C-alpha cells in the first residue's frame, strides 16, 4: 500500500516485496565523474528503480506511485513529470485526486516551474477551471509576489474568459499593500484585455486612481511606473494638465520619482514643437542635473545621458 | 570617503515609507538595516575598510564543487550541466586555469548528459531541456578544445530545436513543456554559438519576444506578465543575437534597468519593490552593456566613452561587502546560503561593472585592491569574449546542417 516519502515507516523499494522482481538500473556518471552529488541511500534507491522502470516502459500502478516519491526527492525532474503524465492518461488515473495532489506540493514547494506547469495540464485536461481562482488567492496570500502564481492566474482568466472579478481582486490587494508591483502589473493586465486604455473615462479613472495612491504613498514607485505606463503609449506631452498638476504636488509630496517625471514630461514636449522650446529644455537640463548630483546618484550615468541626449536633439 | 556606500549623505538614501508600513516596505527595510550593519563594520570595528575578492576561498569552493557535491545538492539533480556551467564560469572570471583531464571529464560527462535526437537533458539518460542545452553548450564553449567542440551533435540539435519551435515564433522549453521568453534566448544562444540557424529556425521570435514587453519598460516571461530582470536579460540578449533590437522599445528599457539599482544598497533588484538580490549584478547590470551596443549602432551620439549607465562602483561595493560569504562562495544577500548559481552570476555581474568597452574605448573601475579585477565576460553569451570568438569562429568552418 501507499507510504509517503517522509512516513517514519517508509522502507527503501530495495526492502519492498512488490518490487523483488525489478533489477535496480543505476546512474552511469562515467569513470571519472564531475559535479557528482553524493545522494543519500533513500534518494539513489528511489532513482535507481525510476531508471528501471522508464527503461522498459512499465506503464503500471506501482511505477506511477514510485513517480510521486521521486518528484518529492527532486520536483525539478521533469523527466519525471513527463513519465507521470504519460501514466495518470494510460492508467485513467482519476484526475480530481491528481488535483488534490497537485495542490499538496504546490503549497510545499511554490516556486518550483515544474508544479505550475502539471497543475496547468491537469486544467487543461479536465477543462475545469473553476478551483483555480480560489487556489491561486490561497498561494498569493502566502507569497502576493509569487511569479508562478500570477503566471497561472493570467494563465487561467485568458483561457477561460474568468475576466469579471480580477478587478475588485486587485483592488483588494491594492489595499493590503499598495506597493505591490505585481497587483499593479495585473490591473493593467484586466483594463487592457477587457475595457481598454483608449476609453476616456476608462483612462481619467485609472489616471485619478493612481494619483490619489501617489498623493497617500509618494515614494511608492510602483505607482509612479503604471502612471508613467498607462500615458506613455500617447505621450506625456499630449496630456498638458499633467505637468501643472505634479508640479502642485511637489511642494509637500515631493520625491526623485516625481522630479523623474517631470524630465520625462518635458522630453516628450522636447519632440513635439512644444512653446517655449529654450525654456523647457532649461528646466528639463537643471532637473537632470539635480538628479545626477544630488536626488537620484545612484542614476548619476543615465541622468548625464539623458541631459546629453537632449542638448544633441536640439542641436 | 573613497567609498561610495560608506558617504555620510549615503544615510539620505535609507527607505522612506510615507508612514505607511506594507509588508513591500517592512520587508525592505530589515534588509537595508542588515545592509548598513555590513557597511557600518569597519567604522564600528576601527579598521580601514579593505574590499578584497576572496579568490583562494572561491576558488577551493569551486574546484571541490566541479568533482563532488553532498546530498545537500539533490536540488540540482536535473541541473548538472547548469553546475558544469557556474562553476567553469567562475573559474574562467577568476583566471584560475581548467586542467587538460578535468576539461576531458566534463566533455564524457555531458556526451552521456547529451540526447540521441539533440540537445542536452540535467543529467545522464534524462530528456533533452533547452535549459540544461544552453548550459553544457557554454560550458563546452569555456572548455574550447577540438574534444569540446566535437561533443555537439549540431545536425540534432537544430532538429530539436525545431521540434521546440512554434507557428507564433516561440519555443517550448521542451517537448510536452511550456513556453518563455527564456527558451528563446537558449535557442538564439546555441545556434549562434553552433552556427545552424537556417534561414527560417527564427521566423516570428523577435515579434513574440516583444510582445514580453510590457507597460514598465522591461520584459516577463510570457506577454501579460510583469517586468523582470532575467527574462529582460533573455529578451534583449536573444534579439542581440538575431540583430532585431529595434524590435523592443529601447528607451522604455534602459530607464526600467536602470531604476532597478537599489539606490541605498547599491546592487540590484528583479522587480520593481521587490529585494535586492546578487545574481541580479548580472541579469540587471548585464542589460547595460547591450544597451549600449545596440545604441551606439543607432548612431546615438550621446553615448557616455568611459562607463556603463549603472552606477558601478556602488554594484562593485554591494557585491564585495555583502554578497562575500567568508568559506568562499558568493550568495544573494546577507544572512543567505552559498551556492553555485550564485556565485556564477555575482562574479559576472562585477566583471561587467569594472569593463567598459565600446569601439576603440576601454576603461576599467576596479573597486577595492588591484587583484581584484576579474576576466572580461561577453555580455550576450556570459563566458569570456576569446570563448565566443573561438567557438563561433570554429563552427563557421563547417556548414549549416540539413534536414534528415
Ligand atoms: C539553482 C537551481 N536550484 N534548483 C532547485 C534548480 C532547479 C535550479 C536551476 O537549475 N536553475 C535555476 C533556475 N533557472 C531558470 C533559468 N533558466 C535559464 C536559461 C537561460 C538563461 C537564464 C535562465 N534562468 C534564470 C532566470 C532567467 C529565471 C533568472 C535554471 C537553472
Ligand atoms: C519565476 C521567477 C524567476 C520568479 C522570481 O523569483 P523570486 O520571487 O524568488 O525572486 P525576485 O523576488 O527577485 O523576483
Ligand atoms: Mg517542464
Ligand atoms: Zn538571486
Amino acid at each position: 500500500g501507499f507510504l509517503s516519502l517522509d512516513s517514519p515507516t517508509y522502507v527503501l523499494y530495495r526492502d519492498r516485496a512488490e518490487w523483488a522482481d525489478i533489477d535496480p538500473v543505476p546512474q552511469n556518471d562515467g569513470p571519472s565523474p564531475v559535479v557528482q552529488i553524493i545522494y543519500s541511500e533513500k534518494f539513489r534507491d528511489v532513482y535507481d528503480y525510476f531508471r528501471a522502470v522508464l527503461q522498459r516502459d512499465e506503464r503500471s500502478e506501482r511505477a506511477f506511485k514510485l513517480t510521486r516519491d521521486a518528484i518529492e526527492l527532486n520536483a525539478a525532474n521533469y523527466t519525471v513529470w513527463h513519465f507521470r503524465r504519460v501514466l495518470l492518461r494510460s492508467l485513467q488515473k482519476d484526475l480530481q485526486e491528481e488535483m488534490n495532489y497537485i495542490t499538496a506540493i504546490i503549497e510545499e514547494q511554490p516556486k518550483n516551474y515544474q508544479v505550475w506547469h502539471h497543475r496547468r495540464v491537469l486544467v487543461e485536461w479536465l477543462k475545469d477551471p473553476s478551483q483555480e481562482l480560489e487556489f491561486i488567492a490561497d498561494i498569493l496570500n502566502q507569497d502576493a509576489k509569487n511569479y508562478h502564481a500570477w503566471q497561472h492566474r493570467q494563465w487561467v482568466i485568458q483561457e477561460f474568459r474568468l475576466w469579471d472579478n480580477e478587478l475588485q481582486y486587485v483592488d483588494q490587494l491594492l489595499k493590503e499593500d499598495v506597493r505591490n508591483n505585481s497587483v499593479w502589473n495585473q490591473r493593467h493586465f484586466v483594463i487592457s484585455n477587457t475595457t481598454g486604455y483608449s476609453d476616456r473615462a476608462v483612462l481619467e479613472r485609472e489616471v485619478q486612481y493612481t494619483l490619489e495612491m501617489i498623493k497617500l504613498v509618494p515614494h511608492n514607485e510602483s505607482a509612479w511606473n503604471y502612471l508613467k505606463g498607462i500615458l506613455q503609449d500617447r505621450g506625456l506631452s499630449r496630456y498638458p494638465n499633467l505637468l501643472n498638476q505634479l508640479l502642485d504636488l511637489q511642494p509637500s509630496h515631493s520625491s526623485p520619482y516625481l522630479i523623474a517625471f517631470l524630465v520625462d514630461i518635458y522630453e516628450d514636449m522636447l519632440e513635439n514643437q512644444c512653446d517655449n522650446k529654450e525654456d523647457i529644455l532649461n528646466k528639463a537640463l537643471e532637473l537632470c542635473e539635480i538628479l545626477a548630483k544630488e536626488k537620484d546618484t545612484i542614476r548619476k550615468e543615465y541622468w548625464r545621458y539623458i541631459g546629453r541626449s537632449l542638448q544633441s536633439k536640439h542641436s | 570617503e573613497p567609498l561610495y556606500s560608506l558617504r555620510p549623505e549615503h544615510a539620505r538614501e535609507r527607505l522612506q515609507d510615507d508612514s505607511v508600513e506594507t509588508v513591500t516596505s517592512i520587508e525592505q527595510a530589515k534588509v537595508e538595516e542588515k545592509i548598513q550593519e555590513v557597511f557600518s563594520s569597519y567604522k564600528f570595528n576601527h579598521l580601514v575598510p579593505r574590499l578584497v575578492l576572496q579568490r583562494e576561498k572561491h576558488f577551493h569552493y569551486l574546484k571541490r564543487g566541479l568533482r563532488q557535491l553532498t546530498d545537500a545538492y539533490e536540488c540540482l539533480d536535473a541541473s548538472r550541466p547548469w553546475l558544469c556551467y557556474w562553476i567553469l564560469h567562475s573559474l574562467e572570471l577568476l583566471d584560475e586555469p581548467i586542467p587538460q583531464i578535468v576539461a576531458t571529464d566534463v566533455c564524457q560527462f555531458l556526451e552521456l548528459c547529451q540526447s540521441p535526437d539533440g540537445g542536452f537533458g540535467g543529467g545522464p539518460g534524462q530528456y533533452p531541456h533547452l535549459a540544461p542545452t544552453y548550459a553544457a553548450v557554454n560550458a563546452l564553449c569555456i572548455i574550447g578544445t577540438e574534444e569540446a567542440y566535437n561533443v555537439i551533435n549540431r545536425e540534432k540539435l537544430l532538429q530539436y530545436l525545431y521540434s521546440l519551435k512554434q507557428p507564433d515564433g516561440s519555443f517550448l522549453m521542451h517537448v510536452g513543456g511550456e513556453v518563455d521568453v527564456r527558451s528563446a534566448y537558449c535557442a538564439a544562444s546555441v545556434a549562434s554559438l553552433t552556427n545552424i540557424i537556417t534561414p527560417d529556425l527564427f521566423e516570428g521570435t523577435a515579434e513574440w519576444i516583444a510582445r514580453c514587453q510590457n507597460w514598465e519598460g522591461g520584459i516577463g516571461g510570457v506577454p501579460g506578465m510583469e517586468a523582470h530582470g532575467g527574462y529582460t536579460f533573455c529578451g534583449l540578449a536573444a534579439l542581440v543575437i538575431l540583430k532585431k533590437e529595434r524590435s523592443l522599445n529601447l528607451k522604455s528599457l534602459l530607464q526600467w534597468v536602470t531604476s532597478r539599482q537599489m539606490r541605498f544598497e547599491g546592487g540590484f533588484q528583479g522587480r520593481c519593490n521587490k529585494l535586492v538580490d546578487g545574481c541580479y549584478s548580472f541579469w540587471q547590470a548585464g542589460l547595460l552593456p547591450l544597451l549600449h551596443r545596440a545604441l551606439h549602432a543607432q548612431g546615438d551620439p550621446a553615448l557616455s566613452m568611459s562607463h556603463w549607465m549603472f552606477h558601478q562602483q556602488a554594484l562593485q561595493e554591494y557585491i564585495l561587502m555583502c554578497c562575500q560569504c567568508p568559506a568562499g562562495g558568493l550568495l544573494d544577500k546577507p544572512g543567505k546560503s552559498r551556492d553555485f548559481y550564485h556565485t556564477c552570476y555575482c562574479l559576472s555581474g562585477l566583471s561587467i561593472a569594472q569593463h567598459f568597452g565600446s569601439g576603440a574605448m576601454l576603461h576599467d573601475v576596479v573597486m577595492g585592491v588591484p587583484e581584484n579585477v576579474l576576466q572580461p565576460t561577453h555580455p550576450v553569451y556570459n563566458i569570456g569574449p576569446d570563448k565566443v570568438i573561438q567557438a563561433t569562429t570554429h563552427f563557421l568552418q563547417k556548414p549549416v546542417p540539413g534536414f534528415e
